[PDB]
DNA sequence: AGCAATAAAGTTTCCTTCCTCCTTGCCGATAACGAGATCAACTTGTTTGCGGCG
């Protein structure tokens, strides 16, 4: 959950990354253009340990 | 003897006339729970005690009230066996009588307002077996009986606490049974102080005011009045002669007209005699004697009202003048013989700040309730609560009793709440020993320790639940309606059951039981501790409790308690030990009267003995006279010494009463070291029964009683004749006289066959009885796992001769033949149990089904259609048991597995398997399955097959039952038709039902046909009834956790044979490892070609001093010959009279053994069977200290026609030449153990890891890696081999990159290294910064 | 993380973070209203209390617990006591490529040898095997190695024998007091599931053969391999650094053999006859013509290097027991004959060996020791050796004294 | 409500079973005949049968000692399903170069199609858009690549 | 054998879409009961420092 302790939002900082139909999101695949709709996307950065 | 005893007799060499046969051994648990449950009317215990303790409840107003009346229980739904099978606790209903009575609060006590007298169910409770256990959830368990300190009072004195002083400090302590403790103390400065529950120190006297006392009365109580009197100018003073005692004269001590003690002069005992003699108390004295004295009582000017001197204030001569003229010609003061009478209270007072009572309560409150506003009534209520509320305080009049004895009162009993007199008296007793009179006492003295039992635990948890009820009950009484609120509407039964379930499931006392061997259980339930609640702790507790105390004698066995850190703490009960009614101990003793030992008994305490004297049993008694010898070693006062003969009061009974049974059974204890006797009996429980049950030959006498009282076996409930026999069950017919009328009297016994223990072992029973044979009551009818003919059988007797052999017996290691491996006669079985559950997911249900994808049919071949194995199979690691499957969601794959599926193209379902499989390393035989499934669900089909064949079984059993019964009844149903005419065989030939119409006469007999049909109806109705009930109960589904769909469960069977490493030993600490097995042909052998079984290392006889094992060994060789001498005759088939004489003389050897038997009594067939049993060897009883003698060992051996020492010529199997010397040879009876080579071995290359730190685990169960300690580091550093450690810490522990690339390099042949940094390091760094710190590192 | 039945398991840290956050958020909400101050005060009391209790619970104020009545464990005890990373996790290590078993004895062995039951060692040198089965091309890839291996072909055992020669290992009893508690041995595979052990190092390990266990470790790399072959090997580890004594004491048995045989009766036979050498004492006694324990004259050839480290032969005759003659058979060419002319108490053997080392160098001492073991075990078995109730002696002069 | 993180109507139903089961247990005076629960709360069996999961199961903690003094915790008796394994990725990469090995003799676009889609995890029909042939030739050629890789052997099945 | 066409079949998308459900926030209706404690710990123990504590 977001705003949390395991906060998804810190790994997925909201205001972020959704495609139109809602396939790729939440930092999961940084360098993904959602191909069916061909929508290009930016700006995401990853820790797990920090 | 009895039939079972006629089968096989064990000789004895005991000689002392025994008085007693041992009692019922485990009476105690039975008793405790018996009294706990039982409806006591008045002399309450437990449950009624608890109710009548919480005698009724009324409202927050005081308007309405519940009332207790009485209770009752039900009987259980399920029998025992279904409960253990089903997986449930075995429990009883509870049924309560209650009366809701209400008061009219308009009326004064207009009690007729409302009565609702009904009854109430509330909660089940567990009950006990005839054995002792409680099963829970299908798990047999036991709880332990406890020891701890009594309640009451306790005195002590520390010695130089502030060691600078090196001074004593006395103090007293009070411990209610329930409620607050309390502590009274002294200081370095001779002043009294107090604390509750170790609160901070306070002056004592504060509380005295807090109980509405003035200093006047205070020192009136504590202090005797030193009265001066001012007769018109001068000081005269009253004197008791024995006040000036060891004291010296301050002035010219004299009389009105006579001098006794001059200046500077000690008031000797003479002058005390003078002063008592010549009748003087009033003596002129200087006024100056006062100045320094203390006023006793606050003296005033009665006109003013002014404290000229506040009480407890030193005196003077200006104050003398003012006081004298005030109208005080008499001044009480304190006596101060600081030697004896010190004014410690006066001192304690004038340190104390307070005078009024109220502020003292305030300050006590302020300590106890800090910060809170000092509201008056709150302090009063607090104080009354702590010791004067029945709610939160108690004594358990045992406390009251012990206390009154520590008061030296007379009344045993009292209240559960304090009084003022008692408190005053404890202050007095404290100050008196502080002056010196009397003493503090000890802890280890058992007279101060009380035991505590299962019943009480039940009491306390139960009433706790009652209190949980009390809360909301009062909450609702005052408020809700009264007319309509049924008494049961208010209640709940969760919490009660919760506590009950808890400590029957949560306590450190409640444990699994040790199902390994009879001894294990019976001892483990006779096991004592002082741990858990109301007890102690290992690291805190020290040596003083661990050690021995003399009072242990005859109550506690000193010779069984482990090597662990809990050495002396737990210790088992003695044999004839009993408990006082209170929770103390007692032990029987033989009275010694006029020198004669009276044959009576008294179970005497842990206190009483210290007064009297007791005689020892090793004493030789002068045959209806008295103790033969003059200086008899008797004992008293915590020690032993030598006393006369007429002098004695009492005697012990036996020579055994000290020991445990685990201790008692090795014979010839009387010739060996103690510590290893400990080790012997400690491992003696830890054994395993073999496949078969081989006897010993050297005994003590007791094995039968434990063979019985363990309760494993069949028994003769009631005499009879064997009716039906089989390898699985038995039917008996009961003897007529014993067959009481109502039932037809046919007991039956279904037996327990291959069944699993909690230590994972084979359990089973077997007959040692035949068919068409009578039965006496009580005897057994079938053996248990580890016995024979009602006698213990947990090892095997075998040959041995001892000498070195080529370094295969270096340090106690063992060497053996191999023929016994052919015999498989130490081989045993280990049942293993395994399960697999169906569960309902969030998505849907898991399923169980044969069909699964990507499976070779090889697996499936052994499964049925539902996906379940065929019974009887034989299986191995990797094999599959249960085709369980799981409906799954989906995944977002990537091209790797995309393409592997592009290649293989085997479709992924929406399901996976969750199948049950054989664990790696295991292989065995399936022999049984069960399944459990819920009420609500369709029963998976094979489980219906199993319910159907179980119904088949049960139906068959009950059919057998009622068919037999009703067949006995068909006897009547034929015979009574015969009454009233004759159809001699026109009766019989035509079908038997068609007899009712046959020749038929009026008067009484129409009713007889009606009686016939009546019984017919009765019986068929009973049958349908019984089927209905039982078929429902069997068909009744299961009660399950949430989410569960059903479960499967499997058993297994695997059988373990010897490989070296196997641990074994005997009965003298004679441990040993096995290194090698010998072919026969290298075995040392004899004149007659017999090689030996076992070989040994005799260097460790004297160093260990396990010498009695030798004595056995003489006998080990010895009695064998007799059997051979008989079997020789047997195969020769000589004659009965030969057997007769030979046997009688075998029993007629000794001087003065007690048992005396004849056999012209016995029949021929008895001789035949007896001889036929004896062929393997003649067994014997060696009582422990009333044992046999060397005369007698060598007497039997000389009849046996052999070397007297029994040490003889042997030649080598290898080479076939004689050794140098003869060697002693014989048989031992020895054992095997559970520390097995396969149970312990483990290796590990590579596998699982941790997660938070990623280094490996430990445990063979979880594929464990081994640990590498600092000590191993230190050693390595001592060498200085860096790279080892580098590897040890990087790659094989943490560095994951490291482990990977090294694995890579090795399989490439490359034996090289690269390091990194452990993760575990930086974790710490990340903890450090978490704590708010700039930890960091300086780069190179 | 979740459990089998969906249940959870957690870290209490979280719980402490939460209260903090709640209180702070409350405080903001409160502050937006400018509320009366007392609730603010309480808010910050509870704040700092939450804070430090996070750091270290029951230090300042009394501790926070769960429902169990047990503390909500803070940070600091990640670092502390035994439990901390230092004493648990960081210095002490769980290890793979390791194992253990119960042990036992190999008498006949040589010191450097150690018993290995098949399957564990089989498991342990697995990746070597895989490399060599791709080497030979039996296992062209890895799965074939795996599959033939779980099939346990004879070639598997052949290549096992191929590898493990010259492939030493590390041994551990617990607890490690001094540095000899571990040693470095060389394998010998055996058919069981229990290790054999060369008897004499019972003492370096404080071991007794009554059910103890040892573990095994591996110098995977070569550096450590060579160190152990060069440092911890059984040959280096023969004298205490504490005090310069042999730790190779033959304790209890072989001593007995030597004392028994190397002994001078008078009674038996053949008293006072003549021989060339010890080979005739063998010749007779193995035919069984003479008491070994019998002073009789024979001829011996003793050697010496009074020269600058060069031998000096000579010979002469001796009235001596036969065993002394025999035992001269084995002495390696440097000693006098006085060495044997007593019946060999324990320390005689100590000094036997001490002298042997300090003069002759090292390896002859080792060899000497080995044969002492073998032969004394042999003649101990020959010995005839047992005790009885009759070997117990009671002086008649006890009862009167009492 | 703030501290708890489970829904509300959940606890309504929990309170309801509590009231009901106690009410009816006193009506009867004995226990555990759930069909009665199905009756009195006559909505369905499966509803409560789920609810018991939903409600009657709460969380626990991680470091509780393992019972018979402190031999180990629950943190040492834990298992995982999502583990690393070294040879599957090894042989997957092996098969990757086997893919290019197989297809390098086959048509130029499909070579690049399957390379750049399978290698660097890029776009498939991006290429179908490049050629504009309808991706039927794609279809049969992809089939052929499978037929080409079904000419060799590999376990890990 | 390589190349395309027509027809069929199965889709994945995917997007709405309107039913239904479900969850986040708020505000309300009779009148007054009592400052907590509540179920524990059993005092390890010797050494060493520091604040008093004169
Ligand atoms: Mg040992
Ligand atoms: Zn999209």
């Amino acid at each position: 959950e977001r705003d949390g302790l395991f906060c998804a939002r810190i790994f997925g900082p909201v205001k972020d990354y959704e495609c139109l139909c809602g396939k790729y999101k939440r930092l999961k695949h940084r360098g993904v253009i959602c191909e069916k709709c061909g929508v290009e996307v930016t700006q995401t950065k990853v820790r797990r340990e920090r | 003897y009895s039939y079972t005893e006629k089968k096989r007799i064990r000789k004895d060499f005991g000689k002392r006339p025994q008085v007693l046969d041992v009692p019922y051994l485990l009476s105690i648990q039975l008793d405790s729970f018996q009294k706990f449950i039982e409806q006591d009317p008045e002399g309450q215990y437990g449950l009624e005690a608890a109710f009548r303790s919480v005698f009724p409840i009324q409202s927050y107003s005081g308007n309405s009230e519940l009332q207790y009346v009485s209770y009752r229980l039900g009987e259980p739904v399920f029998d025992v066996q279904e409960c253990q099978i089903r997986g449930v606790t075995y429990s009883a209903p509870l049924r309560v009588k209650l009366r809701l009575v209400i008061y009219e609060r308009e009326a004064p006590e207009g009690t007729v307002k409302d009565i609702k007298e009904q009854e109430v169910y509330m909660g089940e409770i567990p009950l006990m077996t005839d054995n002792g256990t409680f099963v829970i959830n299908g798990t047999e368990r036991v709880i332990v009986s406890q020891l701890h300190r009594s309640p009451g009072v306790f005195f002590d004195s520390d010695k130089g606490k502030t060691h600078s002083s090196g001074k004593v400090l006395y103090n007293a302590r009070i411990i209610p049974y329930r409620g607050s403790w309390l502590d009274f103390e002294f200081d370095p400065k001779d002043n009294l102080f107090v604390r509750i529950d170790r609160r901070r120190k306070l002056p004592a006297t504060i509380i005295l005011r807090a109980l509405n006392y003035t200093t006047e009365q205070i020192l009136d109580l504590f202090f005797e009045k030193v009265i001066f009197e001012i007769r018109d100018n001068k000081l005269q003073m009253e004197l008791v002669p024995e006040r000036l005692r060891g004291e010296t004269a301050s002035f010219d001590i004299e009389a009105n007209g006579k001098v006794y003690v001059e200046k500077g002069r000690r008031i000797t005992a003479r002058h005390i005699r003078q002063l008592e003699k010549d009748d003087v108390k009033l003596i002129e004295v200087p006024v100056e004697y006062i100045a320094g004295k203390v006023v006793a009582k606050d003296y005033i000017d009665e006109s003013t009202g002014e404290l000229i001197c506040a009480a407890n204030m030193e005196l003077s001569l200006d104050l003398l003048a003012k006081l004298s003229q005030s109208g005080h010609k008499r001044i009480e003061t304190l006596f101060t013989n600081d030697l004896d009478h010190g004014p410690y209270i006066s001192e304690t007072l004038r340190v104390d700040p307070t005078n009024d009572r109220l502020s003292a309560l305030v300050e006590i409150y302020r300590m106890m309730r800090p910060g809170e506003p000092p509201t008056r009534e709150a302090a009063e209520s607090l104080f009354e609560n702590l010791f004067f509320s029945e709610d939160r305080y108690d004594l358990s009049a045992v406390g009251r009793m012990k206390f009154n004895r520590s008061l030296l009162r007379e009344e045993i009993e009292g209240s559960g709440i304090l009084s003022k007199d008692d408190i005053i008296d404890v202050m007095k007793k404290l100050i008196d020993i502080r002056n010196g009179k009397g003493e503090v006492d000890d802890i280890d003295h058992l007279g101060n320790r009380r035991i505590r039992s299962v019943g009480e635990m039940a009491e306390n948890q139960f009433r706790v639940g009652l209190v949980r009820v009390e809360r909301a009950v009062k909450e609702r009484l005052s408020l809700g309606d009264l007319d309509t609120l049924m008494p049961q509407d208010m209640i709940n039964a969760k919490p009660i059951s919760a506590a009950v379930k808890e400590f029957f499931g949560s306590s450190q006392l409640s444990q699994f039981m040790d199902q390994n061997n009879p001894l294990s259980e019976i001892t483990h339930k006779r096991r004592i501790s002082a741990l858990g609640p109301g007890g102690l702790t290992r690291e805190r507790a020290g040596f003083e409790v661990r050690d021995v105390h003399p009072t242990h004698y005859g109550r506690v066995c000193p010779i069984e308690t482990p090597e662990g850190p809990n050495i002396g703490l737990i210790n088992s009960l003695s044999v004839y030990a009993q408990t006082n009614e209170y929770g103390f101990l007692e032990t029987p003793y033989r009275k010694v009267t006029d020198g004669v030992v009276t044959d009576e008994i008294h179970y005497l305490s842990a206190i009483e003995e210290g007064n009297y004297v007791i005689a020892q049993a090793n004493s030789n008694l002068d045959e209806e006279g008295h103790f033969v010898e003059d200086l008899v070693t008797c004992r008293s006062k915590g020690e032993s010494s030598l006393f006369s003969r007429d002098q004695v009061d009492y005697m012990d009974v036996s020579t055994q009463q000290v020991v445990s049974v685990g201790a008692s059974l090795i014979p010839f204890l009387e010739h060996d070291d103690a510590n290893r006797a400990l080790m012997g009996a400690n491992m003696q429980r830890q054994a395993v029964p073999t496949l078969r049950a081989d006897k010993p030959l050297v005994g003590t006498g007791m094995e039968r009683a434990v063979a019985v009282d363990s309760g494993v076996t069949a028994v003769a409930k009631r005499g009879g004749v064997v009716q039906y026999v089989d390898a699985s069950r038995i039917v008996i017919k009961v003897n007529e006289d014993e067959m009481y009328p109502g039932e037809a009297g046919i007991d039956i016994y279904n037996l327990t066959k291959y069944t699993r223990s909690n230590q994972n072992t084979c359990i089973n029973q077997m007959p040692c009885v035949s068919l068409g044979e009578p039965v006496e009551r009580g005897d057994v009818l079938a053996d248990g796992p580890s016995t024979d003919l009602g006698e213990l059988a947990l090892g095997q007797n075998m040959r041995v001769a001892f000498m070195p052999w080529n370094g295969y017996n270096f340090e106690d290691s063992i060497l053996v033949s191999e023929r016994v491996v052919q015999e498989d006669r130490f081989t045993t079985i280990h049942i293993q149990e395994l399960a697999c559950v169906s569960r309902d997911t969030k998505l849907g249900p898991e399923e169980i089904t044969a069909d699964i994808p990507n499976v070779g049919e090889a697996a499936l071949s052994k499964l049925d259609e539902s996906g379940i194995v065929y019974i009887g199979a034989e299986v191995t690691g990797g094999d599959i048991l249960v085709g369980k499957v799981t409906p799954k969601g989906e995944t977002q794959l990537t091209p790797e597995e995309k393409l592997l599926r592009a290649i293989f193209g085997e479709k992924a379902s929406d399901v996976k398997d969750s199948s049950l499989r054989v664990p790696n390393g295991v292989s065995g035989t399936v022999i049984d399955v069960q399944v459990f499934t819920r009420d609500g669900v369709e029963k998976d089909k094979r489980a219906l097959e199993i319910e159907e064949m179980q119904l088949k079984q049960a139906k068959k059993d009950l059919s057998e039952e009622l068919q037999i019964l009703e067949a006995g009844l068909f006897s009547r149903i034929r015979a009574v038709l015969v009454a009233g005419g004759v159809e001699a065989e026109k009766l019989d030939k035509l079908p038997r039902d068609r007899w009712l119409e046959l020749g038929l006469t009026d008067e009484e007999k129409q009713n007889q046909l009606e009686q016939l049909a009546e019984q017919y109806d009765e019986l068929k109705h009973e049958f349908e009834k019984k089927l209905e009930a039982k078929r429902r109960k069997i068909t009744q589904g299961d009660d399950l956790a949430p989410g569960v769909l059903k479960i499967v469960k499997v058993y297994l069977a695997v059988k373990r044979r010897i490989q070296p490493g196997d641990k074994m030993a005997g009965r003298h600490g004679n441990k040993g490892v096995i290194s090698k097995i010998n072919p026969i042909e290298d075995m040392p052998y004899d004149e007659n070609g017999t090689p030996v079984d076992i070989v040994l290392n005799p260097l460790g006889v004297p160093s260990r001093m396990n010498i009695g094992q030798i004595l056995e060994t003489h006998l080990g060789m010895a009695a064998k010959g007799i059997g051979d001498k008989i079997n020789a005759m047997l195969k020769q088939q000589q004659e009965v009279a030969k057997l007769r004489e030979f046997i009688q003389r075998a029993y007629d050897l000794g001087a003065d053994v007690r048992q005396k038997v004849d056999l012209s009594t016995f029949s021929d067939e008895e001789v035949m069977r007896l001889a036929e049993n004896l062929r393997k060897g003649m067994p014997i009883a060696t009582p422990v200290f009333d044992g046999a003698k060397e005369a007698e060992i060598k007497e039997l051996l000389k009849l046996g026609d052999l070397p007297t020492s029994g040490q003889i010529r042997l030649y080598d199997g290898r080479t076939g030449e004689q050794f140098e010397r003869p060697v002693t040879v014989g048989y031992m009876y020895m054992l095997k153990l559970n520390h097995l080579v396969d149970d312990k071995m483990h290796a590990r290359s590579t596998g699982s890891y941790s997660l938070v730190t990623q280094q490996p685990l430990g445990g063979k169960a979880q594929f464990g890696g081994q640990r590498f300690g600092e000590m191993e580091v230190w050693a390595l550093e001592a060498y200085g081999a860096a790279y080892t450690l580098q590897e040890m810490l990087t790659v094989k522990s943490d560095d994951v990159n490291g482990r990977t690339k090294m694995y890579k390099n090795i399989v490439d042949g490359n034996h090289q290294m690269e390091p990194g940094m452990p993760e575990s390091f930086n974790v710490l760094l990340k903890e450090i910064r978490s704590l708010g710190i700039n930890i960091e590192l300086e780069d190179e | 993380v979740p459990l089998d039945g969906g249940r959870f398991a957690t870290s209490d840290l979280n719980d402490l973070y939460r209260r903090v956050i709640n209180r702070n958020n409350r405080l903001k909400r409160l502050l937006d209203l400018a509320a009366p101050d007392i609730i603010v005060r309480n808010e910050k009391r509870m704040l700092q209390e939450a804070v430090d209790a996070l750091l270290d619970n029951g230090r300042r104020g009394r501790a926070i617990t769960g429902s169990n009545k047990r503390p909500l464990k803070s940070l600091a005890d990640m670092i502390k006591g035994k439990q901390g990373r230092f004493r648990q996790n960081l210095l002490g290590k769980r290890v793979d490529y390791s194992g253990r078993s119960v042990i036992t004895v190999g008498p006949y062995l040589r010191l450097h040898q150690c018993g290995l039951p098949k399957k564990m060692a089989l498991e342990l040198f697995k990746p070597f095997i895989y490399g060599k089965l791709e080497l030979r091309g039996l296992a062209t890839t890895i799965k074939a190695a795996k599959k033939m291996v779980e099939r346990e072909e004879a070639v598997v055992w052949d290549i096992l024998d191929e590898v493990i020669r010259e492939h030493p290992v590390l041994l551990n009893r617990a607890p490690t007091l001094h540095r000899l508690g571990i040693q470095a041995f060389e394998p010998v595979l055996i058919e069981g599931k229990a290790i054999q052990l060369h008897p004499l190092v019972c003492a370096a390990y404080n071991a007794d053969f009554d059910g103890d266990q040892m573990a095994v470790h591996v110098p995977l790399t070569l550096e450590a391999q060579l160190e152990a072959r060069a440092l911890m090997m059984s040959t280096n580890n023969i004298l205490s650094p504490a005090n310069g004594e042999p730790i190779i004491v033959p304790s209890q048995d072989v001593v007995l053999g030597l004392y028994y045989m190397t002994r001078d009766c008078v009674n038996a036979k053949g008293e006072g006859m003549v021989l060339t050498g010890p080979k005739e004492a063998e010749r007779l006694y193995r035919s069984g013509l003479a008491s070994l324990h019998a002073r009789v004259k024979v001829r011996i050839t003793e050697y010496e290097k009074d020269a600058n480290g060069e031998l000096v032969a000579k010979t002469s005759l001796k009235d001596t027991t036969v065993g002394r003659a025999i035992l001269w058979m084995i002495v390696p060419k440097g000693l006098p004959y006085s060495i044997v002319n007593q019946a060999l108490g324990k320390k005689a053997i100590s000094k036997m060996l001490n002298t042997c080392y300090r003069i002759l160098g090292l390896k002859p001492t080792v060899i000497f020791a080995d044969q002492i073991m073998y032969t004394g075990f042999a003649y101990a078995a020959r010995s005839g050796a047992s005790v009885g109730i009759d070997d117990m002696v009671i002086p008649e002069k006890k009862h009167e004294i009492i | 409500r703030s501290r708890d993180w489970v829904p509300r109507s959940v606890r309504r139903n929990a309170r309801e079973v509590a009231q009901a089961i106690g009410q009816l247990e006193q009506e009867l005076g004995r226990n555990a005949t759930e069909t009665e629960v199905a009756e009195r709360l006559g909505i369905d069996i499966a509803d409560y049968r789920q609810m018991l999961l939903d409600t009657n199961n709460s969380q626990l903690f991680s470091y509780d000692e393992w019972r018979e003094e402190h031999g180990d915790s629950i943190e040492l008796v834990t298992d995982d399903h999502q583990r690393e394994n070294p040879l599957q990725q090894l042989l997957d990469s092996n098969l990757r170069q086997r893919v290019m090995e197989a297809i390098e003799t086959l048509p130029e676009r499909e070579k690049l199609v399957l390379t750049l889609y399978y290698q660097e995890e890029l776009n498939l029909k991006e290429i179908g858009a490049v050629l504009e042939v309808g991706e039927s030739r794609v279809s049969q050629l992809h089939s052929q690549a499978i037929k080409r890789l079904r000419t060799k052997l590999g376990k890990l099945l």
